RNA sequence: UUUUAUAUAUAUAUAAUAAGGAAAAGUAUUUAUAAGAA
RNA sequence: UGUGGUGUAAACGUGAGUAAUUUUAUUAGGAAUUAAUGAACUAUAGAAUAAGCUAAAUACUUAAUAUUAUAUAAAA
RNA sequence: UUAAGAGUUAAACCUAGCCAACGAUCCAUAAUCGAUAAUGAAAGUUAGAACGAUCACGUUGACUCUGAAAUAUAGUCAAUA
RNA sequence: CUAGAGUCUAGUAGUAUGAAUACAAUUAUUUAUAAUAUAUAUAUAAAUAAUAAAUGAAAAUGAAAGUAUUCCACCUGAAGAGUACGUUAGCAAUAAUGAAACUCAAAACAAUAGACGGUUACAG
RNA sequence: AUAUGAAUUAAUGCGAAGUUGAA
């Protein structure tokens, strides 16, 4: 059948409709007597641009598409590079909302302290006149 | 399943034999347990016991993640006629170079041929092969036509 | 060798163990809180003698 | 943070963004060679 | 980096106590001790001030 | 030393065989012309007056060749054939002139090991 | 060990008590083969 | 010794070039999913017409007669 | 253009890529291989004469016709003798 | 040695028993804790010294030069030679990388007995 | 650039019996 390999995307977007896929195979080295891996980087055709660095993909043989590109993306085994891209794009603003409300809370407590004397009040009333412990008691009670 | 842990166990048994200690301990993992059972069934080890780091267990204890860290397998060593029964123990498949043999080459090894620079089986020797996460004697592995990784050599 | 080596804990055991561990941690916090409060108490006790004016 | 990337991709980008770092800073090889200090005017 | 800014601002707030203390809790404990005796105002105020200066 | 170090190139030292007759360019013999005939003293302990010749070969190199046998009939511009082999007690004469070829005749009145010295019987 | 008994505050200290005994005669092919000397 | 048909893309010899940009070795490897190519035999059917130019023709020219792209469906 | 993919060749327009200390590019050397030959216990190492398989060339370089297939030991042009 | 400053600062440059993990019998001292009532000649650890087994060519090592695992660096007879050339940086100095031909059957290490020394003392 | 030769020139190897220093 058409040659099929399993690989990991390394470079994406440097090119137009082309990616680089690291492919690993097993070979017996008689000299050192070891079943060792060998690596090669394939220039592979990406059409639709559905590839991202760090994706596990299956690459399949095709007609010669350029001087050095004889394979095309067949299936995204795992889309972890796409996950990275989406999570970056989301995070850039997801953190931003929390930062904004944190700044609001910080300045609000600044103002609350700015309004702040009661030792005068407390003393005036005396002239006429632990929460974590309770949480511990709750935990002990349930245990 | 570390070949590193198994190698450490092999060296520990060798050292324990050389200084003539009756009872010692090894990590309580299924690879170690299967190894100890196969050595014991072949007469190399006197006995297997469950235990902790301090010593063998007095009463039965269930194995849970709570106590797994300190669990140990206590092996008793045999010394007969002022000699150690488990004289030597080696790893054929090093963590670097792992040797996975098909059944035909195991038969060749048992028949005296050197395959992948492995010195073939000797008369009083024992070779263990792991196939599909089960340890077994090489002879039984051939008997069941199971492809597997050759692990070790205890003589 | 065929049987599973260890019996994995049921989620009820997981919850109970969470309760025990949180009790230990919260008890340590409780001791530290007592100690800081007592130190503050002694500081305020003897703060008469100190000279800020 | 490299381990965090491997384990939790979402929390990793959340964290590097909160702490003020791009993925480039975490992923790449870094040392405070004095050329770094010249580049970023560290002193 | 906004997070670092807020964290390093909290240190330089006008009054934040050290060694795990905060103004609210010390206020509660001081007022509680003051109440305890029931069952000159200047001196107690400057005593409080000395305490707060110690823990700043 | 380690399997990766062995893989990366390290290994047992190559039991390398260098030629003891480099100027013969991997030929059993080479023809040559004798520029001069020279008498030399060997390295001690040995003492003697050993006969050697300077020979320009057909490949273009120049060599020093020991003339064996009791008597040499080689003068300057004689045609000789050169084989490998060094005069052990004389440094620099790495080659042996063949007796019975070119202008070198067989050893006169030689009767034992005749073949080595070009004699007839 | 286990089970109970007394006493004391479900638990603790003491005293006593222990089920593991079976017998029988007869029922080769071994494998590949690595030497040093001055 | 004139006009024509078939044969010299093989075999023979050599190892200069060639470190692979087209070379060698291997794969139960592929497609562009290779031509309305038979080169020279097999098994089948059919056809073999008219002029010109050659001195004449089984030499040459001119002409007659004899898969792919569309559109409709069907499936996988 | 080809029967046919492809910066293979020619034209046009875009992008900034590709290879590389697991050795690119450059230089030197070499026809390659086997169920062939030599050797070793074997892994291997050597040769590529002979037997066989593949490629290249037929004094040197380029191009053209024919053809299914040729830069043909053909044809044209040039170089050497 | 180079620049900037008034002798200083800023420099160029980069020379002159590998790491980790598992295990491994004693004794004697200490050392630091943990106890039990100065005594238990107290136990648990690490440091020191002599060992056992083990290793080694031996000297010697002896919880490592031992038993095993993993990663890296390095070595392949002496001399030529850390030389020449080239490159790399450096104003330069220097440094790094680093051969080849020729010559030889040598060369080296530990230990043994010796005579030798103004080598040590000591005696007769 | 790949080679082939070169006045001029650098280093080092050997050996002959020795000559000179005392590292
Ligand atoms: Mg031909
Ligand atoms: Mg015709
Ligand atoms: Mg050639
Ligand atoms: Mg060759
Ligand atoms: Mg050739
Ligand atoms: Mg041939
Ligand atoms: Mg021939
Ligand atoms: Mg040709
Ligand atoms: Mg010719
Ligand atoms: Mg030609």
């Amino acid at each position: 059948a058409r040659q099929n390999f399993l690989g990991l995307v390394v470079s994406q977007g440097k090119m137009q409709k082309t990616v680089k896929v690291r492919v690993e195979t097993k070979v017996f080295n008689k000299k050192i007597n070891k079943e060792l891996f060998h690596r090669r980087d394939y220039l592979v055709h990406d059409e639709g641009e559905i590839s991202r660095e760090g994706d596990l993909v299956r690459i399949e043989a095709t007609r010669p598409l350029s001087k050095r590109k004889f394979f095309a993306i067949a299936e995204i085994i795992r889309n972890k590079g796409q996950q990275f891209a989406l999570y970056e794009s989301e995070a850039q603003l997801s953190v931003a909302k929390e930062e904004a409300q944190k700044a609001k809370e910080f300045l609000d407590k600044r103002s609350v302290r700015e309004n702040k004397t009661l030792l005068r009040d407390i003393r005036t009333i005396q002239d006429a006149l632990s929460g974590l412990e309770v949480n511990l008691e709750k935990q002990r009670s349930l245990i | 399943m570390s070949l590193v842990k198994l190698a450490n166990t092999c060296a520990h048994l060798q050292n324990c034999s050389k200084v003539r200690v009756a009872l010692t301990s090894i990590p309580y993992t299924k690879l170690q347990l299967q190894f100890a059972y196969n050595l014991y069934q072949q007469g190399f080890l006197s006995s297997l016991q469950k235990g902790s780091t301090m010593g063998p267990d007095k009463d039965f204890v269930e194995v849970t993640p709570d106590n797994i860290s300190t669990r140990r397998l206590w092996v008793g060593l045999k010394y007969r006629d002022n000699k150690p029964v488990l004289s030597s123990c080696k790893l054929i498949s090093k963590p670097n170079s792992r040797i996975h043999l098909p059944m035909e080459d195991m038969k060749k090894l048992c028949s005296g041929v050197t395959i992948r620079n492995i010195k073939p089986l000797q008369p009083g020797e024992l070779i263990l092969v792991r196939a599909h996460n089960n340890i077994m004697d090489i002879n039984e592995a051939i008997s069941k036509k199971l492809d597997g990784e050759v692990l070790c050599r205890v003589k | 060798m065929s049987q599973p080596l260890l019996r994995n804990r049921s989620p009820e055991e997981s919850e109970l163990l969470k309760l025990k561990r949180n009790y230990n941690r919260s008890l340590l916090n409780f001791q530290a809180h007592k100690k800081k409060l007592n130190e503050l108490l002694n500081l305020y006790h003897v703060a008469n003698e100190f000279i800020v004016t | 943070l490299r381990y965090l990337k491997r384990d939790n991709p979402e929390k990793y980008y959340w964290t590097i963004q909160k702490l003020g770092l791009n993925d480039a800073a975490i992923t790449d090889e870094f040392n405070m060679d004095r050329r770094y200090m010249q580049d970023y005017e560290f002193f | 980096t906004p997070f670092i800014t807020r964290i390093m601002a909290e240190l330089k707030e006008p009054l934040v106590l050290s060694k795990g203390y905060n103004i609210e809790e010390v206020d509660k404990f001081l007022a509680a001790i003051e109440s305890a005796k029931r069952e000159d105002i200047e001196k107690l105020e400057d005593r409080r001030e000395a305490i707060l200066r110690i823990l700043s | 030393a380690t399997l990766n170090q062995i893989k990366r190139g390290s290994g047992p030292p190559r039991r390398k065989k260098i030629s003891t007759a480099p100027q013969l360019d991997q030929c059993p013999q080479r023809k040559g012309v004798v520029l001069r005939v020279m008498v030399l003293k060997p390295k001690k302990p040995n003492s003697a007056q050993r006969k050697a010749c300077r020979v320009r070969l057909t490949n273009g190199n120049v060599v020093s060749a020991y003339i064996p046998g009791e008597g040499h009939d080689a003068q300057e511009h004689s045609i000789v054939y050169v084989r490998g082999g060094r005069c052990q007690d004389l440094p620099g004469v790495k080659y042996h002139v063949i007796r019975g070829a070119g202008d070198l005749s067989g050893v006169v009145n030689r009767i034992s090991s005749r073949s080595k010295y070009g004699a007839k019987k």
